[PDB]
């Protein structure tokens, strides 16, 4: 995940708008499904006491 | 209730209580005192004809008004 | 002279006052403010240039490197606003910033750089504000409300006696900086002046005067007057001092001036000043109470007899007198006017000099640490007089100088000794009775932000975040090949702007109910938000209207409820200062003549002038007609002579907001009724067909045009082609811009969904071959009518009780209004079917759905989606989606059932999208979004080929309309001078860009227009290519979602009981009956009344405006029906011209003039046909129709002057006694519908953690039976009612199911068990260290 963030933070700047996951899997060496599941890994879910 | 009818009652009470305070401060009916209770000076005739029942000449009155303006 | 779209229907206008300043562009705030932000400030002081100049140039660790800002520009977006709203993104622009990096070697700090590097790095995207002042942030349209926050400067405020028991008021003065510490001065109850630095411990106020390097003699020279005694024991006299209750009598020269004990008076003051009394004599005992002024010593030993600020007693008098002392100086410490405060403060003041004072300050600020001389001095100088730690901004210095009454509007940014000594003198002067406190809701203390300034602040925050990383990265290595693209990643700069534009209290969904609601929501000022007060801490302080609100904020318009006065609306002509303070225009008044030119005044300046009233009659030369003209001076209004008045209001409307300027006869309503009426006009949903108000004001055209709902022309011309979707205009040749093709196209916005599910839809107004002029409206927007704001419909209302059917606030509507579809509103709502990939596989949008039996699948096409054209009801399947799942071991008898019928298990849920309950519309549209992985289905390829053909057709049809226009212009160029006029059409149109002509600049014109059509061709080609790329390219859907199908259900809501109608004068109601038309009251002509109203609402709610409006609408409709009768019997235009011109000049000296004599005979028939429903009428806000003109306009029709006709009962037909008032009131359908409210539930969904029924109507929820309802149930005896509301109907998971089984079993008995809320409570107490338990029964 840290490597994905690094490569994306670099590629968006160098490539324009943002790296589409095909573009990351190409720039990285991953198979583009592993990248998609890595993207789909949820993050720090939420406090269920959050206001509405 | 409509939420403006209760507002009407509030405004009515506010204005009426203000009006009657500023009315009670007049004390029109009174006593002929004829001399200042601060400096004993002659309260001039016109001031006793305007305000029947004054207790202060205009100088002591304005003085007291300054203090009661600030407070205490 | 009248505009061509104006002669179509001329609103007759009362309002005798002539209008001098025409109404501004109502959205100047948003658009101007965002202009200043994203715009090339050459001399950078606004917007992005200021932020960039404020962070750059960054300089590296030890100055090895320098990152220098060259310039910026906004890259053009990827999609426009429509494409953003469809695709669902923020419509923004990339912020491409050309930067520069220079690197230095040794011995060349500023010296020659080893090398520099140029590169255009991209730092985030800024959202773009549309042409209406709205943003599109996540596909939805936001508005950023203007904020109203306190400004830097000095504020003088008191506790007004609440704090101390005696009541003695305690005045404080606070210097709030832009950035820095909050110096504050404040009185003690003993009237000692204290100073606190940052809400810290209180110090004596003169401690800081010593910290500024003063001594006691200097302080007493500053704050006091020196009563000088001389020598015996003689007193120099300033006669003004002894105003008076006089100590010593008064005497000079021995005769007399005044005798003692009696109070000193103005006569005796006159006598002393007249007889020129400088020196008098007082005894040795009167000098016993005064205070010494300065140092006094003995020359014999050089010893101090008395310091300064020391009490002067008889012994010290003798001691100075024996020292040959003739002069003595005393503080003139009167008790009333020249109070002694610095004297007592210097008493309490323990320190003496700058050293000890600085040490005291150091101990207060940085406590406990051992101080030094140097550390203390450095801290104090870094408090207020170091430029990098204390900033009165330009606003702050303007307000600080102006508040101290200085004429230096511009100045420093740091404080000074004098800026503190003036503050202290002003404090003491407020305490002495000369001067007043500041008001907090005074609009000279509060300034406005808007999108430009708030967004600029967020961008500066991002820039500081950038500066951190760039400094550190130029700290490490600084190696070559490191460029200004690797050091700056756009994420944390864009992060703040994104978070603000999306997630902020001020970025809020624009209210699109109707145009007026948007215009008000954009012209809105808010005291809330990050930076202004909070709802919890407010008051009681700023909810109140303040005299400085005149002309700046609408006193009427503001929400009633939780925040009154916290959300005001900007006035009509209100503007923003250079500094940010609101202001308003006044026509300047020279000696008596009311000059024409107008100055804008803000609440700070507006006080000290004398400002006449806008309703002040005048001569023709500009003089006043009244000797004493009523004007408002600083706080009050009195009669000033015509010589004194300096300014005059620009108009009568300039005190209201655009919402409350649309109430006719607003002067006759109680102010709160006006508040409610404006707030409810904001809520009127647009009816199916618009209807302009018969009694308006003349504001409607302005509100309709200045909002973006109606398509207005840009250039005059002719309407080449009209259509339900587009208007093509062939410009007048005067306005061609010689490179241009000539014609310009407006594409109407057809049935689309606004934020409130209403339908935005533009209708063409013009027709083929009809002229237009720039500024004329072509397309009527939603809820406008021929260019005017038309919120609801004008109904034939009657005022009378009618059988308890309009009882409290109800309304009795006729079935005829339900038949004419007068209040029928098209609503539009989008329903989304998201197919994601679950942990057992993906879900399909298939039509091979489980159990549902080939009828529900009848609407669905092959791919599973509904057709565009189908009318669904509640329950129908819009998108059939089947989801994977496991087996789940069906219980026996289900096993046995499926074994007997062989209907084996599905394995796949039917989690499909069916229409919500109660809605029944047509499916007007279906958008599909497939992620780039998912291939596509048949419906997706179908919709894509349809959008492809539409895009190609649009581009080509535009290009060929334009080509035909450009060929017309080229042919008009080819009429002379190398002319072909009869063979020009011979050769083909394409053999005209190669057409010959003589060697002029006009064969140059032909070749130019030809190559410019070539430009049209090639750029059309790239348009088609980019369009096909965008239409075909896959979508960037959220993580995990395979595809989203969006259906758009268009429903048509009709009026029904429980709907909430409402008038423009705060008269709101709720339809209770829809009376059959033959059950309603009628007049003697057979005309039922459309709506019946309670006369009781009017006296108590003092809004007689609705009555005057009913009278004026009766008059207007009477005029219009007389016109209709003439126009239907085909009375000649002699008769129409005569009568219409007689009705267009009614009333005493109205400003408007129309002369149908200068009117084409066809333009009087068009105008008549538009006035045949009723003559529109205007009535400016505090200027409109007097009641006598209503009466006259009634006499023009054959209506009765009294306004009350006699009515007959529908059911019996016997005349009502004592006639009733019937006229035309203009009703509005408020967006509080009865089917957006009616909700019910037997048994549905239950919340996960707390096993209660879900909350809300969207969740199909239950009703909150709360604490007070429980007290109401306990106050009866309903012990069982309560036990089941709390156990079985709410929370008892095992007893709710048994109750259901019993109720369907027909056995109404509950075994309640125990609530799940108490079980969770017991476990949560047990999960602390407490052991709680339920004893043996
Ligand atoms: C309404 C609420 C604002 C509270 C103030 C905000 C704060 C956090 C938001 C959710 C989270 O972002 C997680 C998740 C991200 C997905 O991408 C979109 C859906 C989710 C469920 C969001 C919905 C909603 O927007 C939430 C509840
Ligand atoms: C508006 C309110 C009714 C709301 C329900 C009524 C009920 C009691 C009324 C006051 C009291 O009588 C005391 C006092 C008497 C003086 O003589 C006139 C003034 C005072 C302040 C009155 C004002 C007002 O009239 C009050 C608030
Ligand atoms: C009257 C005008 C000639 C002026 C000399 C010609 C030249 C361009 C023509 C339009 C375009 O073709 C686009 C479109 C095509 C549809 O098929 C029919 C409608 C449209 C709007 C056309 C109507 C008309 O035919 C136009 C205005
Ligand atoms: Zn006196």
């Amino acid at each position: 995940i840290n490597k994905l963030n690094r490569i994306s933070r670099q590629m968006l700047q160098e490539m324009g708008r943002e790296p589409t996951p095909e573009e990351l899997a190409e720039r990285m060496l991953m198979p583009e499904d592993k990248i998609r599941k890595v993207l789909k890994i949820a993050k720090e879910p939420i406090s269920m006491e959050t206001p509405i | 209730s409509d939420e403006a009818d209760e507002a009407y009652s509030v405004t009515e009470q506010l204005t009426m209580t203000g009006i009657n305070r500023i009315r009670q401060k007049i004390n029109a009916h009174g006593i002929p005192v004829y001399l200042c209770e601060a400096c004993g000076n002659p309260i001039p005739e016109a001031r006793r004809k305007i305000f029947p029942g004054v207790t202060l000449c205009v100088e002591c009155q304005a003085y007291q008004e300054r203090q009661r303006k600030h407070y205490a | 002279v009248y505009s061509y779209t104006e002669k179509k229907r001329i609103r007759k206008d009362f309002g005798k006052r002539p209008q001098v300043l025409d109404v501004p562009y109502l959205l100047s705030i948003q658009l101007d403010s965002f202009q200043k932000f994203i715009e090339q400030d050459p001399e950078g002081q606004y917007g992005l240039e200021a932020a960039f100049r404020s962070v750059f140039p960054i300089q590296s660790y030890s100055g090895n490197s320098e990152l220098q800002y060259v310039s910026y520009r906004l890259g053009e977006p990827v999609f426009d606003v429509q494409e953003c709203q469809i695709r669902g993104v923020t419509y923004s622009a990339p912020l491409r910033v050309k930067l520069r990096l220079v690197i230095y070697e040794r011995e060349a700090p500023e010296g020659t750089v080893k090398d520099i590097k140029e590169q255009e790095v991209y730092m985030g995207e800024i959202p773009l504000m549309t042409d209406n002042g709205t943003f599109v942030i996540n596909g939805t349209e936001r508005v950023i409300v203007s904020q109203l926050h306190r400004s830097p400067g000095v504020f003088f405020d008191s506790d007004k006696g609440k704090t101390h028991s005696s009541g003695k008021v305690l005045y404080n003065a606070r210097i709030i900086p832009y950035r820095g510490s909050w110096l504050d001065f404040e009185f003690d109850p003993k009237d000692n002046l204290f100073v606190r630095i940052d809400r810290r411990r209180k110090l004596p106020a003169t401690i800081i005067l010593r910290a500024l390097n003063y001594t006691t003699e200097q302080i007493l020279d500053l704050f006091f007057e020196k009563v000088i005694f001389e020598i015996k024991l003689q007193m120099e006299l300033v006669p003004e001092r002894l105003r008076g209750t006089a100590s010593f009598d008064i005497e000079a020269n021995g005769k007399v001036y005044v005798e003692k004990g009696r109070r000193i008076t103005a006569r005796h003051i006159r006598q002393l000043e007249k007889d020129d009394v400088k020196l008098i004599e007082v005894p040795v005992e009167y000098i016993a109470g005064k205070v010494v002024a300065k140092d006094y010593i003995d020359e014999s030993t050089g010893e101090l007899i008395c310091a300064a600020n020391m009490e002067l007693s008889l012994d010290l008098l003798a001691k100075l007198s024996q020292s040959g002392h003739k002069r003595i100086e005393t503080l003139f410490t009167n008790d009333l006017d020249h109070g002694p405060y610095i004297s007592e403060t210097l008493r309490v003041d323990p320190t003496n000099d700058r050293l000890s004072a600085l040490v005291e300050i150091y101990r207060m600020m940085r406590p406990g640490e051992p101080p030094t001389r140097e550390a203390a001095e450095s801290l104090f100088e870094n408090l207020f007089f170091s430029e990098d730690r204390y900033d009165l901004s330009a606003v702050g210095r303007m307000k600080f100088n102006r508040s101290l009454l200085r004429e230096e509007i511009e100045g420093s940014g740091i404080l000074s000794k004098d800026d503190i000594i003036d503050v202290m003198k002003k404090l003491i002067d407020i305490r002495n009775g000369k001067g007043e406190v500041d008001d907090i809701d005074h609009l000279g203390n509060r300034r406005i932000r808007s999108v430009g300034e708030m967004a600029e602040n967020q961008f500066r925050v991002g820039l500081v975040r950038v500066e951190r990383a760039v400094k550190e990265r130029l700290s490490l290595g600084d190696l070559d090949t490191l460029m200004p693209q690797d050091m700056i990643n756009a994420k944390p700069i864009s992060a703040a702007v994104k978070e603000f534009f999306g997630s902020s209290q001020l970025s809020q969904f624009m209210d699109q109910n109707n145009p007026l609601s948007e215009i008000t929501h954009k012209r809105r000022i808010s005291a809330l938000g990050p930076g202004g007060l909070t709802r919890e801490r407010a008051g009681f302080e700023v909810r109140d209207v303040h005299p400085t609100h005149y002309g700046r904020v609408c006193p009427i318009e503001t929400p009633e409820g939780p925040n009154i006065g916290l959300i005001n609306s900007l006035s009509v002509y209100a503007q923003t200062n250079e500094y940010g303070f609101l202001e308003t225009p006044y026509r300047k008044v020279t000696d008596g003549v009311v000059t024409d030119e107008i100055h804008y005044l803000s609440a700070i300046e507006e006080g000290n002038y004398v400002i006449a009233q806008a309703n002040s009659n005048l001569d023709e030369e500009g003089h006043f007609v009244e000797d004493l003209v009523t004007c408002r001076s600083k706080g009050e209004s009195s009669l000033f002579s015509r010589d004194q008045v300096d300014y005059m209001d620009v108009s009568t409307q300039q005190v209201v907001s655009v919402g409350a300027s649309l109430i006719p006869f607003l002067e006759h309503d109680d102010a709160n009724r006006a508040l409610m009426g404006a707030n409810m006009q904001r809520q009127a949903v647009p009816t199916l067909r618009a209807d302009k108000p018969l009694v308006g004001t003349g504001m409607e055209r302005a509100v309709a045009v200045d909002s973006g709902v109606t398509a207005v022309a840009k250039r005059g011309g002719v309407v080449q082609y009209v259509d339900a979707s587009r208007i093509v205009i062939k410009v007048n040749e005067d306005e061609m811009y010689p490179g241009e093709a000539g014609i310009d196209i407006y594409n109407l916005t057809k049935y689309t969904r606004s934020n409130q599910n209403t339908c935005i839809n533009q209708m063409p107004c013009v027709s083929l071959g009809e002229p237009v002029e720039r500024g004329d409206v072509l397309a009527d927007g939603p809820s406008t009518d021929l260019g005017e704001l038309a919120l609801g419909q004008n109904m034939r209302v009657a005022f009378m009780p009618w059988n308890g059917y309009n009882f409290e606030d109800s309304i009795l509507v006729s079935e005829r209004v339900v038949q004419e579809d007068r209040f029928t509103t098209i609503h539009i709502q989008e329903l989304a079917c998201v197919s994601r990939d679950t942990k057992l596989g993906p879900e399909e949008i298939t039509a091979d759905i489980p159990n549902v039996g080939e009828a529900a699948l009848s609407k669905l096409d092959e791919s599973g989606i509904v057709y565009i054209g189908a009318e669904v009801t509640g329950g129908d399947i819009l998108v059939g989606k089947v989801t994977p799942k496991g087996e789940t071991q069906l219980t026996p008898e289900e096993k046995l059932l499926r074994a007997i019928f062989g209907e084996k298990a599905s394995d796949v849920k039917d989690s499909s999208l069916r229409v919500p309950n109660g809605v029944s519309g047509t499916v007007i549209d279906v958008q599909v979004f497939t992620r780039d992985g998912v291939e596509k289905d048949k419906r997706a390829l179908e919709i894509e080929e349809m959008q492809l053909k539409q895009a190609k057709k649009d581009l080509s049809e535009e290009l060929q309309i334009l080509e035909a226009g450009l060929f017309s212009r080229i042919r008009a160029v080819l009429v002379a001078g190398g002319v072909e006029a009869e063979k020009l059409d011979k050769l083909p149109r394409d053999r005209w860009l190669e057409l010959g002509l003589t060697d002029e600049e006009k064969q140059n014109q032909l070749e130019q227009l030809a190559e410019q059509y070539d430009e049209l061709k090639h750029e059309f080609e790239k348009k088609l290519e980019a369009k096909r790329r965008k239409i075909t390219q896959g979508d960037d859907l959220a993580p995990g979602v395979l595809k989203i199908v969006k259906v758009y259900l268009a429903v048509k809501r009709r009026i029904q009981p429980g709907d909430k109608m409402a008038g423009r004068h705060g008269n709101k109601g709720v339809i209770s009956k829809i009376n059959p038309i033959e059950d309603m009251p009628y007049d003697e002509n057979g005309t039922p009344v459309d709506i019946v109203l309670n006369p009781l609402g009017v006296p108590s709610r003092m809004n007689i405006g609705q009555i005057l409006e009913t009278h004026l609408g009766m008059a207007a409709k009477g005029i219009g029906d007389k016109i209709n009768a003439m126009l239907k019997q085909q009375q000649e235009v002699a008769k129409l011209r005569e009568f219409i011109q007689r009705a267009y000049d009614l009333g005493a000296d109205v400003r408007q003039k129309v002369d149908l004599s200068t009117f084409s005979d066809e333009e009087v028939m068009r105008l008549a046909e538009n006035l045949r429903k009723g003559m529109p009428i205007a009535t400016p806000v505090f200027d409109g129709a007097k009641e006598a003109e209503i009466k006259e306009l009634l006499k023009l029709g054959d209506l009765p002057t009294s306004g009350q006709i006699r009515l007959y009962d529908g059911r019996t037909g016997e005349q009502f006694e004592r006639p009733v008032t019937v006229g035309y009131m203009y009703m509005l359908k408020l967006n509080h519908l009865v089917d957006d409210k009616m909700h019910a539930r037997s048994t549905g969904s239950y919340s996960l953690v707390t096993q209660q029924p879900l909350g809300g109507k969207a969740q199909f929820g239950g009703q909150r039976f709360g604490e007070m309802e429980v007290w109401a149930l306990e106050a009866y005896g309903a012990a069982y009612t309560l036990q089941e509301m709390l156990t079985v109907k709410s929370d008892d998971v095992n007893g709710r199911t048994k109750m259901y089984k019993n109720i369907v079993d027909g056995n109404h008995q509950m075994e309640p068990g125990m609530p799940e809320s108490f079980n969770v409570l017991l476990k949560e107490i047990r999960s602390l260290g407490i052991n709680i338990e339920l004893e043996d029964e």
